[PDB]
């Protein structure tokens, strides 16, 4: 009754109220609303009243006591939420509540809760309906896309915690009886969020797409064997994002289809130019995506090549693009893309001499590691099996590198193996 | 295969190309098979001048633009790849003097794969001109201005591919003034279309094509890229006021499809803001309110440009630090503290934010000292930031249990990488001593297990990052709460007749300020479990930090959290160096002595029955209390003449009912 008569004491009127009720939580250890919750949603409404009236008017913004009492009301209201058996409906009214401000998940008075219904204890049969009402809530279009980023945190955090603290989705799917979130993943794929893959109207965020990139991604990790037509809908949903205009959504969906096709459902009209435009020069924002995508991709493209794969034309893409790079950071990107795989290139001797020239052009820092690691690659290759001047370039580079200057000791060991498979006067030259 | 053995083998292109529709697999063995890898024994002079005829006869086949890929137009970019990898010290004229009459066809038109040959070959002609000084840069600067006056036609039909970089970074400097700089400026005021200003009303697509909007913001962007190099040694005149609204006008509508141009668009802003007379009027023309995250609405692309977007602005506010009134600097703390607490950014960006928060504070006491009618709001201003420090290393106390997980992973990774040093070849003893002996539950790691982890898992020292954060932030916090002392009330309200005993000792705070002091002490004394002279530095910084703290307002922190400090001491013993530093050298050891003896007198009633650990701790803690009455003793020795006789006699009766009755008499001898 005395908020709209003055308009500036509303900080000192909310903080006193959470003072009083926070006192009366302490002297009634059970609850002083019968653990039923009518006294406190007036406080959530009260928070929206004072938060609205500070966003409206002028003078006092971001006081100390509001920064405290939001984190106090958060603690008692969120303390109530675990003290009831209708545990799923008051969890999300708070997510409607922080729509204005109040921290993107001011944690441990709100996120320590959200960890407690993540899968521990391992077979509690109540988080099923948490994921159910969560999946109905993320599909609710009329509420707060940033709080749908909050919904990424709850849904995909509890799913990848299940994947982490189990083998891979062992404790679900009781003969596929009431998941009731895979069919909302059929709302996901069977809507496709058409036409442009998220919501042509002004959204202010690009997050929900990356949610369904992760939540789409986890099932190819989790259960690649149970219901594979649903994962074909995961293909035709995730194959569409490749036609986008940024990089680290294009290489992210491109990563997860690069993760898929090792499992099953192998085409050849797509996969070839998929890793061709993985070995095509992308720029430096998501190089590590190209690292894990190509280096986890490439073994199945060695085994699903052969029995029809007499050519190494798919390796001739690597040769020709390695010519095309106009040697820079771009070839350096590909050198560990023929190093993080080692045991199965073994094709020809075209990779050797030109990359020895590159590896001479390294040392004219942070790039020496690739230079010595290339010598570990060739040292692997003549140990995988077990025309002279290129060996003089390699070995004589190693003499010039040791005589020039952790890793140099490894160069001493590499030289210590290579020679039994320049001579005298060059030592005369050497604060 | 680097001599004329090559020339005996690439005779398949001793003609220009037979079957010109299939040149791309018949005569493209030049830089793709042969030239790119051989040697350099000065052989290029002998035959590059002999393949300039093959170059020009291959340049006979650019007649027609508009989507003729296979005979002509990807062979165009093949000829780009022919030109782009040559450098020498001879015969610049048989390329430069004939290239531009072969590049003239493509430059005004832009539709259906053209508009690139004169430009992107002009990268190669440009850099091949950069090696020499043949003084015809003004002779063929003309067509560039012809492009920059052909632009309004091209935006009249199409409601660009200028790429202004490699024209005017010649840097030769007998250059002209108004044609070049007007060729800069006459692209500024051009509306992209007229529709987007009608979009602009409620931000504080409706054009038919959107790809041309990309093509024109890229050109206006590259405008904003170039003229800093026309500014960075170069004083400018006659116009300085057209730039700021052009900058934020250019940042405000850039497409979320790509922010790779936004990178050195923002470098191109910090070069403007670094220079002297292009600082002050940008508050006068933008007022800094247009510098929020409107510059980043492409967030999956603008999640890797978040450090650079704030380092320029924070270094800009630190760069001006003049005529900053109080409302905009409280705005800067209420956004930069949020940038501190936001975990997802970085570590060094957070410490940069904290350093920015301290480096303003002299303007807070100077600004609050100039017009003291708004002085206590500068005080509360000065404490929002220390609340943010407290929350910042309150998060570390929570992240503790997994910090030691990744640290245990760090030394179990260190001892399997630094063990290879032990088997080195430089040993020169073993074959001599052996010659002698011949002749004789995952709490927080959710983010690191997601299928899109987007970057490698971190592998540094989390402890050294924590200690960097504590020494850094505590090291600021000293002089912050030291400099609180200039905002105090006068003593006449407080009614004390010891005036010069103030101005270093006493302050006065509200409740929601001494709470943040208490949880500063609490969530700093919890923080010592990571850590031991590096710990001792924080013992000294907290100790020295609370000398300036109003001892009657210091006693209430330590009466209520000294039992917590006590139950922390029972596991690690070093925290006595906390209490030692509170009473071996202070103003207020006549307070901490009495508080410590009130606690220990309460915990003497039984406490020799207990085990060796807390008996060792208590029997040290008494001795540190009585070593604070021989150092100082022209102080309140009257802190100890109460409860010392009861310590004697009650230490006798508790010894007759104890379980280890010698510890009480050892306490008597250490009295």
């Amino acid at each position: 009754s005395n908020i709209p008569k003055n308009q500036v004491r509303v900080v000192s009127f909310f903080t006193n109220m959470v003072d009083l009720f926070n006192t009366m939580v302490i002297t009634n250890g059970d609850e002083w609303l019968k653990k039923k919750g009518n006294m406190i949603l007036k406080l959530k409404d009260m928070l929206n009243l004072t938060l609205k009236t500070i966003k409206e008017n002028s003078f006092y913004i971001d006081h100390l006591q509001l920064n405290q009492s939001i984190a106090k009301f958060q603690a008692l209201y969120l303390r109530f939420t675990e003290l009831s058996e209708r545990d799923q409906n008051p969890l999300l009214l708070d997510f409607i509540d922080f729509s204005f401000s109040n921290g993107i998940k001011a944690s441990y008075s709100l996120k320590k809760f959200i960890f407690h219904n993540i899968i521990a204890s391992s077979n509690k049969e109540k988080q099923n309906n948490f994921i159910n009402d969560a999946t109905l809530f993320v599909l609710s279009d009329k509420c707060l896309d940033a709080r749908i980023f909050v919904l990424k945190n709850v849904i995909n955090s509890t799913l990848i915690y299940e994947v982490a603290t189990s083998g891979s989705l062992k404790s679900y799917l009781v003969e596929d009886k009431k998941p009731k979130w895979l069919e909302l993943l059929h709302n996901k794929i069977w809507k496709n969020s058409n036409a442009i893959l998220a919501y042509d109207v002004l959204d202010h965020h690009d997050l929900f797409r990356f949610e369904l990139l992760q939540l789409s991604a986890i099932f190819i990790k989790a259960d690649p064997e149970i219901i594979a037509e649903i994962k074909k809908d995961i293909i035709k949903f995730c194959w569409n994002f490749i036609k986008l205009e940024d990089t680290l959504i294009k290489q992210s969906a491109y990563l997860v289809t690069s993760y898929f096709i090792s499992k099953f459902d192998f085409p050849i009209k797509v996969v070839t130019q998929v890793f061709v435009a993985l070995l095509r020069s992308s720029h430096v924002e998501a190089r590590y995506l190209v690292k894990q995508s190509l280096d986890v991709l490439t073994p199945v493209l060695h085994e699903r090549m052969n029995a029809a794969g007499t050519p190494d034309t798919w390796i001739n893409w690597v040769k020709r693009v390695m010519v095309e790079n106009s040697s820079s950071q771009n070839n350096i990107l590909y050198q560990f893309l023929i190093s993080h795989p080692d045991l199965f290139f073994n094709s020809r001797d075209l990779f050797i001499s030109n990359i020895i020239h590159h590896m001479n052009k390294i040392t004219f820092s942070d790039s020496h590691t690739l230079a010595i690691d290339l010598a570990s690659l060739i040292l692997y290759w003549e140990n995988k099996t077990l025309s002279l001047h290129l060996r003089e370039a390699c070995t004589a580079f190693l003499i010039r590198y040791v005589c020039a200057s952790e890793l140099g000791l490894r160069a001493i060991n590499i030289l210590s193996e290579l020679i039994s498979d320049v001579k005298l006067v060059y030592f005369e030259k050497f604060s | 295969m680097s001599l004329t053995e090559q020339i005996e083998q690439f005779a398949s292109r001793f003609r220009d190309d037979d079957a010109t529709l299939q040149s791309r697999y018949s005569t493209l063995s030049e830089l793709y098979d042969i030239m790119e890898l051989l040697n350099s024994p000065e052989d290029y002079h002998f035959f590059l001048q002999a393949v300039i005829p093959l170059l020009l006869n291959q340049l006979k086949e650019v007649p027609i633009s508009y989507d003729a890929h296979s005979p002509e137009q990807k062979l165009r970019n093949s000829m780009l790849d022919i030109f782009n990898r040559c450098l020498m010290n001879q015969t610049f004229q048989p390329y430069a003097m004939e290239v531009l009459e072969f590049l003239l066809s493509v430059l005004p038109k832009e539709n259906e794969e053209n508009g690139i040959l004169c430009m992107k070959v002009l990268t190669t002609l440009f850099k091949s001109f950069k090696s020499i000084l043949q003084d015809k840069l003004d002779s063929f600067i003309r067509i560039i201005i012809q492009i920059y006056k052909n632009t309004p036609n091209l935006i009249n039909q199409t409601f660009l591919r200028s790429s202004m970089f490699s024209f005017k970074i010649l840097s030769e400097c007998p250059i002209t003034m108004v044609t070049l700089y007007s060729s800069y400026k006459q692209l500024t005021s051009t509306s992209l279309p007229e529709f987007t200003p009608l979009i602009m009303n409620l931000l504080n697509n409706r054009p038919a094509y959107c790809d041309f909007i990309l093509a024109q913001i890229k050109a206006t962007s590259f405008l904003a890229y170039v003229f800093i190099r026309g500014y960075a040694p170069e004083f400018l005149q006659d116009y300085v006021n057209f730039v700021p609204d052009l900058i934020i006008r250019l940042l405000q509508d850039c497409p979320s499809e790509l922010s790779s141009a936004r990178k050195e668009l923002l470098h191109a802003t910090r070069h403007i803001l670094s220079t002297n007379y292009k600082k002050l009027f940008l508050p006068k023309l933008d007022y800094l309110f247009d510098e929020r995250i409107l510059i980043g609405n492409g967030f999956t692309m603008h999640e890797t440009l978040r450090p650079l977007a704030y380092s320029t602005v924070a270094d800009f506010i630190h760069n001006i630090r003049s005529e900053l009134q109080l409302s905009e600097i409280e705005k800067t703390i209420k956004i930069y503290t949020g940038y501190l607490l936001d975990e997802s950014l970085a570590l060094t960006v957070q410490i940069m934010s904290a350093k920015l928060l301290l480096n303003l504070v002299e303007r807070i006491l100077k600004l609050g000292k100039e017009n003291p009618q708004e002085a206590p709001r500068a005080k509360k201003l000065l404490m929002i930031i220390i609340d943010s420090y407290m929350n910042r290393f309150k998060t570390l106390n929570r992240q503790y249990d997994t910090i030691m997980k990744y640290y245990g992973r760090y030394e179990t990774h260190k001892k399997e990488k630094a063990e290879k040093l032990k088997n080195s070849i430089q040993d020169n003893d073993k074959e001599s001593e052996e010659f002698m002996r011949k002749v004789l539950v995952e709490m927080f790691d959710i983010k690191n297990y997601a299928p899109i982890l987007l970057l490698p898992t971190p592998t540094n020292d989390p402890i050294k990052d924590a200690f960097y954060l504590y020494r850094t932030l505590m090291s600021f916090l000293k002089t912050i709460i030291h400099d609180l002392k200039v905002f105090n009330p006068p003593p006449n309200e407080y009614t004390v007749a010891n005036p010069k005993l103030w101005a270093s000792v006493s302050r006065v705070f509200s409740y929601e300020e001494v709470i943040v002091f208490k949880d500063l002490f609490h969530e700093c004394i919890i923080g010592l479990k990571f850590f031991t002279k590096d710990a001792r530095e924080l013992m000294d910084y907290l100790a020295f930090m609370f000398m300036q703290m109003d001892n009657a307002t210091f006693n209430e922190i330590i009466e209520q959290e000294l039992p917590f400090v006590y139950e922390r001491m029972l596991e690690d013993s070093g925290l006595l160096h906390v209490a030692q530093s509170f009473l071996t050298s202070e103003i207020t050891s006549p307070n901490f002595a009495g508080i410590l003896l009130r606690f220990l007198k309460g915990k003497l009633k039984d406490l020799g029955n207990v085990d060796f650990n807390t008996s060792n701790v208590l029997i040290r803690l008494f001795k540190l209390s009585f070593m604070s009455v021989n150092l100082f003793p022209n102080i309140n020795e009257v802190v100890l003449l109460p409860h010392l006789n009861d310590l004697i006699l009650n230490s006798l009766k508790y010894s007759t009912t104890a379980e280890e009755p010698l510890v009480y008499f050892y306490l008597i001898r250490t009295l």
